């Protein structure tokens, strides 16, 4: 006689002309386990805001605690600790995207507080030790002597790498919220860069009190290239800055999303559920991934038949 | 197709001979491993080029670019999708029809190492011993050995 | 005892990857080639539908343009709309507006500040005709000054509904710096619009331009989506356009923008296109591009007949 | 070697007698029914359609982006077009070498069921013994014995 | 499957196409291709090939990176459908070709079985199935009786009893 | 005697893999992967492309005195960092939608629309010619005469058949000394109008750092004219205004192209940035920035089929 194998195989697989099929042996191409956990990409941590905004980190909220690599970001869906302040970030996104993979980051001081003598600025807004405070990472200048000036400094990159600068402008609720705080009425600020030249004008309106403030503050940043110098001039709305960024770019990946806390691990894809460890070319894991990873698909088994059908 | 059921008691390996006498083939049964190994990581390694992927970065008031994101990401599910589902369906078959091609193969394989020296009955076919059925497994099976014998029991 | 196969006088034919031209017993296309020509209904829920408008003037109080919907899958507008804005200007973010209002799962128009409060006097102009008669926008007022002076307006209103909100407004740029100081006596003016969210101040752009449905100035309109418990704050020193009508919004799905030139058809469809509708079970479809709703996928073939029988000779 | 086909063949796809006394067969009819029905439906079952708007939303400043959703809108017409082209010209080869499967699958179910009990004449058929429309219905059942009609055949064979 | 089965080897001598015939009579040793089956079979061949490039379409697309520094989330869009699409467009040929390989050389194992039972449905017990995919005849066979072989218009009524009396002679 | 059937065999070498066989020896192989490209630029469809060799768009669309005639062309190729680009340097509002727009053209022609005559004028050692100072060719920088700035009002209107692009520009000078010096009022303003377009710039004082020996700035902006309309200037003092006009006629869309490569006097389909493509197959890898009815991009190096049997030599 000649015959073929037969066992006692319970695994099932389908035909393109059969429903419904009995099958020695099966194997599995699409991958269905996470590990529920962050890891690291390449071999890379990523750089993990519990609470806190990429606004909120790279600006001083005393909210968030004071990494020179990272492969990704997360930040929860909706971090409790953006800006303390109310106010809007000028390409906010593009920022994020910016930094969602950074080679070498460092803060360092450029323009110290002491420098700043206008006076300083404080809100009950950002409470830092129980007592009223502000950014950390930047300054709000405000009028000394009863009488604002011109306030005229400026800082050249002397590294060897870029630099990140921020800076903002603070919007006054009225007209008179501005007089006590900067004694000239009409007030400007003056960026200016071998790239970027702009002029900040604040915009006095009636607004909602957000975190028991009414007045607004808008930031906006640039890239310092390593021989350029930044020229700021202002009149007296300034929210100067203290500390910058040293940057050294030299890939990109995505921010995420994710309720997860970290596990040493290592990774080649990374998931909100968790990272995932297969070399198989299928998943139905998550869409949102970062890194190499196999394609999403809608379907629960994807199960090829490797041996021959048995009945 | 005419063998049916197979065996539950052969473990040699997937396809082979069976014996009824007064005292598996790994040649067909090793091509056929090969063959449908080589499918399986070829369907995993061919595709093996992958890059970086990322997520979503867009505010409220970028929901038609959002939009556009969401055209191509959902356009690629639909076709990763429906390629692997048809390719899983239409492989599983091809593997299948690849199984009743190799044992009718092996049907013939010994078919036409004997011709009148038995009689086609089931996938199963004078004297033969232990020594004499390797000879219908190595594919080196004398006929006119036993020519003679046949010829006069068929005559019977 | 013969054995042989079926054959039919079948003319039938379809293609093999190794055989072209087989004539064969049955035959069966899956490529969707039929369409019923008529807008229709998508799972249930109707169109709204603008015959000679756009969105910009069917939001605004266009005189022209005429109809409470208050629900609808998506929009359809003509190729080119006649009645946009009957003053000449720019709608700020206009398009990301028209996609946030595709589809709307709730539709209703609220009076927030009426016309007697604003009474600054109300502005009138011959490119926005009622019925020869001059008339503006029904939803927006144009603030023109009184007297000899523009007294600060402030006017604010806080939002008690219980639904997001829409409201429109805008500045109006006059033609030269003398027209402005007849319509609006301070030569320099500002509108400053506040929110939680929003934080805006206008500044009117002075510039000579060419007529357009005889006018030479512009009037640009903005707008946000106040959140329930929010409020908005209007100070404006002149060249304000105000809102005297918003809309609350309920936003349970997205859609597109439509250009089709037909007509409703009391029908309801699960793909629809801007040649006609679509009752497909099929995968494949090669009406047209811009489809809306679940749909076969676009491919550019005219036959796709597969094999079900077999061949005939 | 069975030209033109069977067309006085309506009961089914798939025996003919010429006895002194078409009968089409039911089960390798309805099984392979069954599977050109099946693939059929898989092909048609396994696309995955979700709620798409198409809209050409960009304006005459937005080209770029415009002209990026083109680019996406082209690459999977592609796509479709290429794959559902090449799937239809792939299957309808399967069916047909499929039915010429089926084809011989059942001239081989009644050859190895008359072994020396008949002559295979070329065109799909045999000449038997003698048989009647009772023995035919055996030989369509599956239920035909050999070691009946075994002598003589062996008797009339060395005629 | 023939080829790689009991017709081990491809005869390097044959030049006139791709399936053939060999004879060795008395009168001489020579090869003969059968020209119906390789010409439907060259014609099947080239069908398949020319199918996977003109069944392609081609509607021009102008590719190049026109995105800014503060654009990089667009760049990186265009980034994904760009590299999404050589993911599919890569996979999808590889394993056409691989697939539609097997396929032709399946097509030509079953074109020799299928020629191999022709030779052997025509002449039946006029000649010996040895097993090399060779028929050795019981009666002789001259080079015009060959023709009948190739045509397809072989006589068995003719030669039989030569067969049948030839066989008994143990 | 006998009959034997068998197979062709030849001495070939060519292998191809198999779904379930991996190095197939094989009678004879086709290969349906394009890795052949030519080396040097080309047309497509026979229209050339316009290729600016030290030249941004920008330095040649203004008249850079670096930067050195064609009616039509399908594409644009540019290096990958041009060395002219704005002498005196700035900013161009959006310059990329502008390169997009101008990356096919059907028709393109410089017209002088308003001269040097009726505009006194200015120059800056950035903008060399001739060792001498120059300023770009195309539009002219108006400075004060006679030591007083007064305002200036031109309206050309577009007589011709097509839409021109109109381009003019706006100077930010570093500190407010030099403007005084320049332009003698010390707040500027710029209008420009037309049935589409309303703007007003006002000059940005800041110090900047040095490039080219210059910390001024000058922002380039641009529209398109329709045939019968109009477009009027008006500035206090910061006026760079358009000489020379460009009508044009868009019917067609590519992309802007990145080599240093050159031209040939040949013709493709397909183009790329190391060599132009001539191919009927359906794949190929040369370079994924193409440009024409191309074959699908693929990461791979081995594409053949088996047009033979399997050989065993
Ligand atoms: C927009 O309108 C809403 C409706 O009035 C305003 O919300 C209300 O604000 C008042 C004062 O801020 C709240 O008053 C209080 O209730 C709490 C208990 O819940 C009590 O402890 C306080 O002494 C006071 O009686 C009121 O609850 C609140 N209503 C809601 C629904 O939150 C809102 O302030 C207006 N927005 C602005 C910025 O004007
Ligand atoms: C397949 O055969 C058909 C006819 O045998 C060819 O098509 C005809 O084409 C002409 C020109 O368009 C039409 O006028 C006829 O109506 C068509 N007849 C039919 C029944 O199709 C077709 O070109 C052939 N295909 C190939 C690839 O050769
Ligand atoms: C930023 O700082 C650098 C360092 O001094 C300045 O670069 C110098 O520029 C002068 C004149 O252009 C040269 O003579 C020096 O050789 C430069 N030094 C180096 C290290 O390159 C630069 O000018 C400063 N930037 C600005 C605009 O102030
Ligand atoms: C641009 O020039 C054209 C040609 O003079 C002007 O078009 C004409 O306007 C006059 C008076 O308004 C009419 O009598 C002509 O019939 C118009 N010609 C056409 C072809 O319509 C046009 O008005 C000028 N544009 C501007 C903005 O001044
Ligand atoms: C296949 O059979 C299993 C049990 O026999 C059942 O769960 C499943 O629903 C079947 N599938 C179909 C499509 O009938
Ligand atoms: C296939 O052949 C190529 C060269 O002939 C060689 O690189 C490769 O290692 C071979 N594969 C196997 C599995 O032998």
């Amino acid at each position: 006689c000649i015959g073929y194998h037969a066992n006692n195989s319970t695994e099932q697989v389908d035909t393109i002309m059969e429903k419904n099929v009995t099958v020695t042996h099966a194997q599995d191409i699409l991958e269905k386990k996470h590990n529920g956990k962050l890891c690291d990409l390449d071999g890379v941590k990523p750089l993990i805001l519990r609470d806190c905004s990429v606004a909120g980190w790279l600006l001083g909220n005393p909210m968030c605690d004071e990494v020179p690599e990272w492969s990704y970001i997360v930040e929860k869906a909706n971090p409790v600790n953006d800006l303390c302040y109310p106010g809007d970030f000028n390409d906010y996104e593009e920022l994020k995207h910016l930094l969602s993979r950074i080679n070498h980051f460092e803060k360092i001081q450029i323009i110290p507080k002491s420098s700043w003598s206008a006076s300083l600025g404080v809100s009950s807004a950002c409470p830092y030790q129980g007592k009223s405070s502000f950014f950390r990472n930047v300054v709000w200048l405000i009028k000394k002597n009863s009488t604002a000036p011109t306030i005229k400094r400026s800082y050249n990159n002397t590294n060897q790498e870029d630099l990140l600068v921020l800076w903002g402008i603070h919007h006054p609720n009225d007209a008179a919220e501005q007089t006590k705080l900067y004694q000239n009425p009409t007030t400007y600020i003056s960026v200016g860069t071998s790239t970027l030249n702009q002029r900040l004008v604040p915009r006095i309106a009636t607004r909602s009190k957000v975190n028991g403030q009414s007045g607004r503050m808008e930031f906006f940043w640039t890239i310092l290239k390593p021989n350029d110098a930044i020229n700021f001039e202002s009149n007296g709305n300034f929210i100067a800055p203290e500390y910058a960024y040293k940057i050294v770019k030299k890939g990109d990946s995505t921010i995420m999303k994710s309720e997860l806390e970290y596990g040493n691990c290592n990774t080649k894809c990374q998931t909100p559920m968790g990272a995932i460890n297969s070399s198989m070319p299928f998943h139905n894991i998550h869409p949102l991934t970062i890194g190499e990873c196999p394609k999403y698909v809608k379907s629960n088994r994807l199960v090829l038949a490797t041996g021959l059908r048995n009945s | 197709g005419f063998i049916e059921g197979g065996w539950q008691g052969m473990v040699d390996g997937w396809y082979g001979y069976h014996h009824s006498n007064e005292q598996a083939d790994k040649e067909s049964t090793q091509k056929a491993i090969d063959g449908v190994t080589n499918k399986v990581n070829s369907i995993i390694d061919k595709m093996n080029t992958q890059f970086e992927a990322v997520g979503r970065e867009f505010n409220n008031l970028e929901r038609r670019i959002e939009n556009l994101n969401k055209k191509m990401e959902d356009g690629f599910l639909d076709v990763w999708t429906y390629n692997a589902e048809l390719l899983v369906l239409m492989e599983n078959e091809r593997t299948l029809d690849f199984h009743d091609s190799n044992v009718k193969n092996l049907y013939d394989k010994v078919r036409l190492q004997l011709r009148d020296n038995a009689k086609e009955l089931n996938g199963c076919f004078h004297k033969c011993d232990n020594e004499c059925m390797e000879s219908v497994r190595n594919g080196t099976y004398d006929y006119p050995q036993y020519s003679e014998e046949a010829r006069l029991k068929r005559e019977e």
